[PDB]
């Protein structure tokens, strides 16, 4: 419905953070 | 626990050049290969001390590369890979050049190097030669033991397989030998009139003669 609603014509059926990421970049070997 | 890049000083307890005897307060194990041996206390000033460690280490190291090249091509003219070697002889030869154009040459492309490396020591950190990769830290070296990738390709420093306190020792005692073995040299070549490895075959037989008493 696209949080537009008036859309709302199905009406019916047919019968996640915590993770954390840092910034990681490839460098050169030794 | 990893590996450790810092060098551990030597305990005050550590074997000296002479057994029994009490260690100078200047020479606390901190630089590589201490025994506590200066009995002229020339370094009793720490940045006189500093300034005698690095002359050491660059004697060293040129003495070592002297004796290599001294021994390996004697060794080799011996056995017969080499036709005409004699290291005394070896700065009057005929080169391409002029003996005294090439001391100019070398004088400059080495007072080059030898300059950068005084800068250094004066500056540390102010000249880089390691390269400065996008995220690769480059870890700060000591001064007179640089390295990344050029003088230290082989990452042998740094805590590997020998922690740094340990592989320098190790440096500072070979490089002693070389330059005790080069002055050996020097003085052998004027008074035996002979070869190192001539001079040692016959020291080897009767060593009960020939001799320093015997010429
Ligand atoms: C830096 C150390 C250095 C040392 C210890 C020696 C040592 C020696 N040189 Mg050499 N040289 C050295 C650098 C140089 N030499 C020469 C060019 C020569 C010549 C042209 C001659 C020597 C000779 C000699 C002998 C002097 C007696 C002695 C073995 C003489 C020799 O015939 O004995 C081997 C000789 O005539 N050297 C040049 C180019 C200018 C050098 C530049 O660094
Ligand atoms: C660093 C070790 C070293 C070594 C292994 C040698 C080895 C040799 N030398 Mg040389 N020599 C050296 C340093 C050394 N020399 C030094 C520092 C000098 C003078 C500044 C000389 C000057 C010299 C002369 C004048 C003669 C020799 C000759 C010889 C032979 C011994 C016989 C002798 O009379 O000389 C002993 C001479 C001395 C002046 C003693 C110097 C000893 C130094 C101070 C310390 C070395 C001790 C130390 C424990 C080394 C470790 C031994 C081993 C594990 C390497 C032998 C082939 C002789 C030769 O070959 O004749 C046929 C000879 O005529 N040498
Ligand atoms: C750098 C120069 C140097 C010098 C001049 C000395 C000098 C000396 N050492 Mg020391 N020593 C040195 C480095 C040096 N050492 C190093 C690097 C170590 C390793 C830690 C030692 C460890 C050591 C031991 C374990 C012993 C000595 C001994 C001796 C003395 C006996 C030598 C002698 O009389 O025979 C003259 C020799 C000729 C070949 C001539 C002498 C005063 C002895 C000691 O002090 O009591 C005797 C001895 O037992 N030294
Ligand atoms: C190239 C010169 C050289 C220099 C600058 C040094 C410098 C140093 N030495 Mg090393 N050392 C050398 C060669 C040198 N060494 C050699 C050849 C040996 C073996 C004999 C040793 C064995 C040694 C030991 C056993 C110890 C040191 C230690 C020290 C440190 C303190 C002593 C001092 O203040 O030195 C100042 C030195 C100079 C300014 C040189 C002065 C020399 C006079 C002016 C004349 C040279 C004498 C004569 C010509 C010798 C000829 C050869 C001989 C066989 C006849 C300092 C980093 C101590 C340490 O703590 O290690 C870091 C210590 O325990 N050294
Ligand atoms: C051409 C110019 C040149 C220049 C400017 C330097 C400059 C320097 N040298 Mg190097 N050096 C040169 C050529 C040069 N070198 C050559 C041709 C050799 C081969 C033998 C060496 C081998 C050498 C040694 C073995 C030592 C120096 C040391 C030094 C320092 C002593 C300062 C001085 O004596 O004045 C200084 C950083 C000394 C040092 O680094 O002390 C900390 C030291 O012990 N140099
Ligand atoms: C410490 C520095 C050092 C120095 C100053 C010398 C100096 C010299 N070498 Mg020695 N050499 C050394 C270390 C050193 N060598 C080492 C580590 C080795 C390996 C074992 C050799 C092996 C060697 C050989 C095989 C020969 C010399 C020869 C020469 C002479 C001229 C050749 C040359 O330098 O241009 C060459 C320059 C290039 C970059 C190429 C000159 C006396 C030559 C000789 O004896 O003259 C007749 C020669 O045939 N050297
Ligand atoms: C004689 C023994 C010796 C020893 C034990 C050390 C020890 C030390 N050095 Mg010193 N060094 C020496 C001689 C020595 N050095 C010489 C002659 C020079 C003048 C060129 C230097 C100048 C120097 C520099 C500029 C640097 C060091 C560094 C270091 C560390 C590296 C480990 C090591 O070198 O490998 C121990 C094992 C060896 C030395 C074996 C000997 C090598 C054989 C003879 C030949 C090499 C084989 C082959 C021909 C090379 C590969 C071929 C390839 C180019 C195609 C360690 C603390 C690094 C540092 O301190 O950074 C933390 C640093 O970057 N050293
Ligand atoms: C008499 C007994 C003796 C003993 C037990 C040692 C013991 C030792 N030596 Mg020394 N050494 C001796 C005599 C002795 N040395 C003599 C006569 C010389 C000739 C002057 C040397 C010169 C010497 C060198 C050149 C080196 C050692 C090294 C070593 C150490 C490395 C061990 C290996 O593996 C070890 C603590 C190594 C060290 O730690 O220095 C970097 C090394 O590279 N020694
Ligand atoms: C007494 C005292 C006192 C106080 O207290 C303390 C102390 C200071 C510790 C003590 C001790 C001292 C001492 C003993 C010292 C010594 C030194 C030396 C020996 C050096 C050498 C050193 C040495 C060195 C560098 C060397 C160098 C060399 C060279 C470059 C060479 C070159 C060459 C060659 C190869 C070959 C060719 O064909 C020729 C030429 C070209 C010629
Ligand atoms: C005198 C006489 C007399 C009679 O006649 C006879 C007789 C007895 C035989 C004699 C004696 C002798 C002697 C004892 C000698 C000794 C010597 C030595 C010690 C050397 C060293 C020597 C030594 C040497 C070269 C060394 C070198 C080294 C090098 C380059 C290094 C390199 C490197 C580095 C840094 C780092 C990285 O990461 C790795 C690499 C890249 C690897």
């Amino acid at each position: 419905l696209l949080t537009m609603n008036n859309k709302e014509r199905a009406s019916f059926f047919s019968k996640y953070f915590e993770n954390k990421n840092i910034s990681l970049y490839p460098y050169e070997s030794d | 626990g990893g590996i450790s890049s810092v060098c551990e000083p030597l305990p005050p307890d550590r074997p000296l050049w002479f057994p029994g005897s009490t260690p100078p307060q200047w020479l606390d194990g901190s630089l590589p290969g201490d025994f506590g041996f200066d009995p002229l206390g020339l370094g009793s000033d720490p940045e006189t001390l500093r300034w005698f460690a690095q002359a050491e280490l660059m004697h060293s190291r040129w003495a070592m590369l002297a004796v290599a090249g001294i021994l390996i091509p004697e060794w080799l003219e011996s056995i017969g890979l080499m036709e005409n070697f004699n290291w005394y002889d070896a700065g009057s030869r005929e080169y391409f050049a002029d003996p005294t154009t090439l001391f100019v040459v070398q004088l400059a492309l080495m007072g080059w190097v030898e300059g950068r490396r005084w800068a250094d020591y004066v500056n540390p950190g102010c000249v880089d030669i390691e390269p400065k990769l996008p995220n690769r830290k480059n870890p700060k070296p000591d001064v007179g033991y640089p390295g990344g990738l050029w003088f230290d390709f082989m990452m042998w420093g740094r805590g590997s397989p020998e922690p740094v306190m340990v592989l320098r020792t190790k440096e500072i005692k070979n490089g002693r030998l070389a330059m005790l073995a080069f002055v050996g040299l020097c003085f052998q070549a004027v008074y035996t009139g002979e070869g190192p490895l001539e001079n040692l075959s016959r020291h080897v037989a009767d060593p009960g003669h020939c001799n320093i008493f015997s010429a």
